[PDB]
C-alpha cells in the first residue's frame, strides 16, 4: 500500500467512523437538536471554513457528510491527496462535534478537548509576537516515558506551545511533564479525532487574525502554510487514519516528522528515527527560529 | 499541412520562398511518395546480386531475396546497420574527445577545468589520484577511455551508476559490451551476405552495439567534456533566430564536437579580433549555435541557440550571418548551395565532413586556438559583404534556463533535505518524490526534427503532456532546442504547464518543469541519473517508473539511442516509424519480445497525445508492479 492508497485508506476509515456516531446521535438525539463547541463564534470551524456554512442542528451535521463524501476522490495525483487530507479533517471535527452533542462533559481532565476563541485570542497576541515560535504537534506514543518527556520539556523551553494527542499524554504525566494553558502543554485527547482541536486553532487563526471570510478555502490553506507553525511529530506505529490526519496536516501547510519508516516527501513528510534530533529536526522543517 | 508550429521558422519559410531557395520542405515535397519497400525496410543492397526487394506483405510476392534471406532477416540486417552507424558517429565523437584529454596540458590551449570530476571518472577507471599531478592522472584517464574502443584481451569500463543486476542481466542475456570499434565490427561483419541470418540474433547484436554507445563511447564524450570545459551549472541563454544581430558579426557554430567551439568562444574574446569587427563596422561579435554543439557551448556558457536541426538552412535565409562553422554530423548539404544566395562564409574544419563547395579550413587540433583565432578572423571580414537590404532577422526569442548535469541537479536538490537528516549531494530527495507518488515518473525528451511530423509540434505537444501529468521531463538535443524556443525552459512554465505535484515540486526545488540535461551524447547523464536512482533503491532500471520519448527522430544516432535505452532497461517511444514494418518478427522483437529479454520494450505511436497517454499508463503499472 503506497502513500496514496494509505490516504485514501484513512479517509475512508474517518468518514465511516463519522457516519456511524452521526447515525447515533440521530438515533438518540434528534435531527432539530442543536450542535455546537463551547464557546466558539465560527460553529464547526473546519467545515465553516471549507464551505462558510454553519453547522446548528443534528441534521445540518448530517448533512455535513456530503462535504467529507466529495473531498475524497481516489486518483493518484496531489492535489487529491492533500483533498484527502482534508476530507479526514472534516470527519473528525464532525466526529467531535457528535462526541459533544452526545455528552455533556466528552472530555475530562487532563484533556482539554476543544479551544474556546478566547484561548484562541489571547494565544494570539504571544504568537504574532514571537514568544510562541512555533506549535508542536504530538500524537502517538513514543518508545519511552523518558523520550516523550524529554522532547516535550525541550520544546517548553524553547517557548513552542506544544498540544498532545494519544498516548504520549500518559507518558508525559508519568514524565512529570507540567501541562496548561500557560505551561504550554494542551492535552487535547487520546483519540487520533482530538488532533483537529488543534486544526481550528490554526484554522480560526486565520478566520481571526488574518480576516479570510468563511468558504475562501484556499485563502485559509494559504495563511496557515505562511502564518501559522505549526508542524506534527508522529510517534509510535501509525495507521491509516494517523497517516490521512497527516495529509490534512499537510494540506494545511504543516510539515509532518515521524520516528517511523513512511514514503517520505521533501519537506512535508519526514522521516527521524534519532529522538535527540526530532526537536531541531522540526525546528529546521518549519523554519523556526529560537 | 504546415510546416512548424514555430512563428519565426514560418515567416523565414516566407522569405525563401520569396527569395527563390529551397528547403528542406521542399526537397521533402520533391520526393513526393517514398519508396514503400524502402520504407518497410524489405529492399536490400548489401551485394551485387541484388537490389532484391521482398514483399512486405507475408504470403504474397516475392518472398526471398537471390540469397534466401527472408524479409525477417532483410529488415533485421537494415536496423542493425542503422544501430552500427550510429553508434560510430557517437564513438567517433568520444574518440577525439578522448583524444583531447590525451593532449591536456597545465600550459597548452587544453585544461583541465573541473579536477574534482576528473578525479572521479579516475576513481571509476580505476587510476591513482592521491599525491599525484593533476594532468598524470588526465592522461592516465585519457588512455584508459581509449583502451575501452579498441581492446581485445579483457573487459571493458562501465561507470558506477549502472545497477549490478543490469550488467548480470546483459551477461546472462549476451549482449554484454565489448570494445567500441569491435562491435561495429561485428555488427558489420554479420549483416555481411550469407552470415546471419536470424532476426533474434541480429537484433541481440545490434542491442549489444549500442551499449558500447550508450554507456562508454557517449558516457566517456561527456565526462572528458566536462573534465576539459566545466560540469555545467544552471545558467540563463536565449534560443530561436531572434538571437541574431543586425549591427553585429553573425557567427553561427553548427555541428556536434566541443572542442572547435569552445576555442571559437575563447577566440569571440580576443582582443584583435573584437577590434577587427569594430573595424569592419559592426558592434561586436556575435556568437550563436546551433544543433549539439550549441547546446554544448549553451550549457557551458550561455551561448545564445540560434535553432535545431531543420532551422539550420533558415538561419542563412535571414541574410545575416556572416559565418557558419561546422564540423561534423546533422550538417545538411544543402547548405553549401544555398550560402551561394548569400554573403554567407560556410566553413568546414573537419577531415571527417568535407563537403563539396564550401570554404575548407581545417582545425587544427595541435594549436586549436590560433587555429578557430583563424577561422573566426574569416568570419568576422566577411561582415563587409553584408547586404544589409536582403536581411530581415523575426523578433522573435525566447528566455531558456539549462545547464542541468547530474551534479547540478543533485545541488538543487540539496535545497529540500533536511540538515538534520541528511545525507546531502546525493539523488535521493528524487527518489522520495518518485516513491512516494508526488512525481509519476520521469520522462527523457530527445531527438531530432523530421519533415514528416510538423517540425516541434510531436516534442512540444508530448512535453506539456507529460508535465501536465506530473511527469518531470528532461530534454536533450533538438527536442531542449525546441523546448527552448517554445518557453518551457522557465521556472514560470511551472505554474502554466505542470501539474499539481509537479508544480509543487518545482516550486520547492527552484527548478523549471523541463530540465535540459544538454547534448545527444548528454543522454549518458540521462542513464547515470536513472542508475543512481536505482542504486539508491536497490532495483533494477527496468523497474522504475521512466521512460524515454523520440517524438521526432531521424538519424541513425537516435536509433541506435533508442536501443541502447531501451536494452539498459527503459521503455522507449518512437514518434516516427522506422523502417521495420516489412517484417512481422522484427517487429513483435522490439515491441513484444524485448520486455522478455531486458523488461522494456519499443512503443511505436505517431499521435503524441496517446504517447503520453501510453507512457503514463506504462509507469502507472510499473510503479503497481514495484508497490509505490
Ligand atoms: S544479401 Fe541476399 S537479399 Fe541482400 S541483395 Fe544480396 S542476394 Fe539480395
Amino acid at each position: 500500500m503506497n502513500l496514496f492508497q494509505t490516504v485514501f485508506t484513512g479517509s475512508k476509515q474517518a468518514l465511516a467512523a463519522a457516519e456511524g456516531i452521526v447515525k447515533q446521535a440521530v438515533d438518540e438525539k434528534g435531527r432539530d437538536y442543536k450542535v455546537a463547541f463551547p464557546d466558539t463564534a465560527y460553529s464547526l470551524p473546519v467545515i465553516f471554513a471549507a464551505t462558510g456554512k454553519k453547522i446548528t442542528n443534528v441534521g445540518e451535521l448530517e448533512g455535513a457528510l456530503d462535504i467529507v463524501r466529495s473531498l475524497i476522490v481516489e486518483e493518484e495525483m496531489l492535489d487529491k491527496l492533500l483533498n484527502s487530507g482534508l476530507a479526514t479533517a472534516v470527519a473528525a471535527e464532525i466526529i467531535e462535534a457528535a462526541k459533544y452533542v452526545l455528552s455533556d462533559a466528552p472530555y475530562a481532565e487532563p484533556c482539554v478537548g476543544f479551544i474556546s476563541d478566547p484561548i484562541i485570542r489571547s494565544l494570539g497576541v504571544p504568537l504574532v509576537t514571537g514568544d510562541i515560535p512555533g506549535v508542536a504537534v504530538i500524537l502517538g506514543e513514543c518508545p519511552d516515558s523518558e523520550t516523550a518527556a524529554k522532547i516535550i520539556k525541550d520544546y517548553q523551553s524553547k517557548g513552542l506551545l506544544t498540544c498532545l494527542v494519544g498516548k504520549v499524554i500518559d507518558q508525559a504525566i508519568e514524565g512529570k511533564v507540567k501541562m496548561g494553558l500557560d505551561l504550554r502543554v494542551i492535552p487535547l485527547g487520546y483519540d487520533v479525532t482530538s488532533v483537529i482541536h488543534v486544526v481550528t486553532i490554526a484554522i480560526r487563526a486565520a478566520l481571526i487574525f488574518g480576516g479570510i471570510k468563511g468558504g475562501q478555502l484556499n485563502d485559509i490553506l494559504k495563511y496557515t502554510a505562511e502564518r501559522v507553525p505549526a508542524f506534527v511529530n508522529a510517534f509510535g506505529p501509525l495507521s491509516e487514519l494517523v497517516v490521512s490526519a497527516g495529509a490534512g496536516a499537510i494540506a494545511l501547510g504543516f510539515p509532518v516528522l515521524t520516528d517511523q519508516v513512511v514514503p517520505e516527501v521533501p519537506t512535508l513528510l519526514l522521516t527521524q528515527k534519532d529522538y535527540d534530533k526530532m526537536v531541531k529536526t522540526s525546528l529546521e522543517a518549519r523554519n523556526i527560529k529560537i | 499541412k504546415a510546416k512548424s508550429i514555430d512563428q519565426a521558422t514560418l515567416q523565414l519559410l516566407d522569405k525563401a520562398k520569396q527569395d527563390g531557395v529551397e528547403t528542406v520542405w521542399d526537397r521533402k515535397a520533391d520526393m513526393k511518395v517514398q519508396c514503400g519497400f524502402g520504407s518497410a525496410g524489405v529492399c536490400c543492397r548489401n551485394c551485387s546480386m541484388g537490389p532484391c526487394r521482398v514483399s512486405p506483405v507475408p504470403g504474397k510476392g516475392v518472398e526471398r531475396g537471390i540469397c534466401g534471406a527472408t524479409a525477417d532477416v532483410i529488415v533485421s540486417r537494415n536496423f542493425a546497420r542503422m544501430v552500427a552507424a550510429g553508434t560510430a558517429a557517437h564513438s567517433d565523437h568520444g574518440r577525439s574527445i578522448a583524444l583531447s584529454l590525451y593532449h591536456t596540458s597545465k600550459d597548452g590551449d587544453i585544461k583541465v577545468k573541473d579536477e574534482n570530476k576528473l578525479k572521479e571518472v579516475a576513481k571509476s577507471f580505476n587510476v591513482e589520484t592521491e599525491g599525484r599531478d593533476i594532468y598524470d592522472i588526465a592522461h592516465d584517464v585519457a588512455k584508459e577511455g581509449l583502451s575501452n574502443y579498441g581492446k581485445q584481451l579483457g573487459e571493458v569500463t562501465l561507470p558506477p551508476s549502472l545497477p549490478e543486476k543490469r550488467k548480470e542481466l546483459w551477461r546472462k542475456l549476451g549482449v554484454y559490451p565489448r570494445a567500441v570499434d569491435r562491435e561495429i565490427a561485428a555488427v558489420m561483419h554479420s549483416t555481411h551476405i550469407g552470415c546471419n541470418a536470424d532476426a533474434e540474433a541480429m537484433i541481440k547484436m545490434s542491442m549489444r552495439c549500442s551499449l558500447t554507445d550508450g554507456w562508454m563511447g557517449s558516457f566517456m564524450g561527456t565526462e572528458f567534456s566536462d573534465i576539459m570545459f566545466g560540469t555545467p551549472h544552471s545558467i540563463d541563454t536565449e534560443a530561436n533566430l531572434g538571437v541574431l544581430e543586425k549591427n553585429s558579426v553573425n557567427v553561427v557554430l553548427h555541428g556536434h564536437e566541443p572542442l572547435l567551439s569552445e576555442m571559437v568562444v575563447e577566440a569571440a574574446s580576443d582582443p584583435e579580433l573584437v577590434e577587427l569587427a569594430k573595424s569592419v563596422g559592426a558592434d561586436g561579435i556575435n556568437l550563436c549555435g546551433m544543433c549539439c554543439t550549441g547546446n554544448e557551448v549553451s550549457m557551458r556558457h550561455g551561448i545564445k541557440i540560434a535553432g535545431n536541426f531543420m532551422q539550420q538552412e533558415l538561419a542563412v535565409v535571414t541574410g545575416a550571418v556572416d559565418g557558419l562553422i561546422v564540423d561534423v554530423q546533422c550538417i545538411m548539404p544543402a547548405l553549401a548551395k544555398l550560402s551561394k544566395s548569400y554573403h554567407t562564409k560556410f566553413i568546414t574544419t573537419s577531415p571527417k565532413a568535407h563537403i563539396t563547395d564550401s570554404i575548407y579550413m581545417e582545425f587544427d587540433e595541435e594549436n586549436p586556438l590560433d587555429s578557430a583565432k583563424k577561422i573566426l578572423k574569416e568570419a568576422i571580414l566577411n561582415f563587409k559583404n553584408r547586404d544589409q537590404s536582403k536581411v530581415m532577422i523575426p523578433e522573435l526569442k525566447c528566455k531558456a534556463i539549462l545547464g542541468y548535469s547530474v551534479e547540478e541537479i543533485i545541488n538543487k536538490l540539496d535545497k529540500v533535505v533536511n540538515t538534520q537528516i541528511g545525507p546531502m549531494q546525493t539523488v535521493k530527495p528524487l527518489a522520495d518524490v518518485l516513491v512516494s507518488g508526488v512525481l509519476r515518473g520521469a520522462a527523457a525528451v530527445v531527438g531530432c526534427n523530421n519533415p514528416k511530423v510538423v517540425q516541434d509540434s510531436a516534442h512540444i505537444e508530448t512535453i506539456k503532456g507529460l508535465i501536465k501529468n506530473d511527469v518531470i521531463v528532461v530534454v536533450t538535443g533538438c527536442a531542449a532546442q525546441a523546448a527552448a524556443k517554445y518557453g518551457l525552459l522557465q521556472k514560470e512554465a511551472a505554474e502554466k504547464y505542470a501539474g499539481p505535484g509537479l508544480a509543487t515540486v518545482c516550486k520547492l526545488v527552484d527548478i523549471p518543469p523541463v530540465l535540459h540535461m544538454g547534448s545527444c551524447v548528454d543522454i549518458s547523464r540521462i542513464l547515470d541519473l536513472v542508475g543512481r536512482v536505482a542504486n539508491l533503491l536497490g532495483v533494477d532500471m527496468s523497474d522504475l517508473p521512466v521512460a524515454g520519448v523520440a517524438p521526432e527522430w531521424m538519424s541513425e544516432k537516435a536509433v541506435a539511442i533508442g536501443t541502447y535505452v531501451v536494452t539498459s532497461g527503459i521503455d522507449t517511444w518512437l514518434g516516427v516509424a522506422p523502417p521495420v514494418t516489412g517484417g512481422p518478427e522484427v517487429v513483435d522483437i522490439l515491441t513484444n519480445k524485448m520486455e522478455d529479454w531486458v523488461g522494456a520494450k519499443f512503443f511505436i505511436e505517431t499521435d503524441p497525445h496517446k504517447a503520453v497517454e501510453q507512457i503514463v499508463n506504462r509507469m502507472n503499472e510499473k510503479r503497481k508492479k514495484l508497490g509505490i
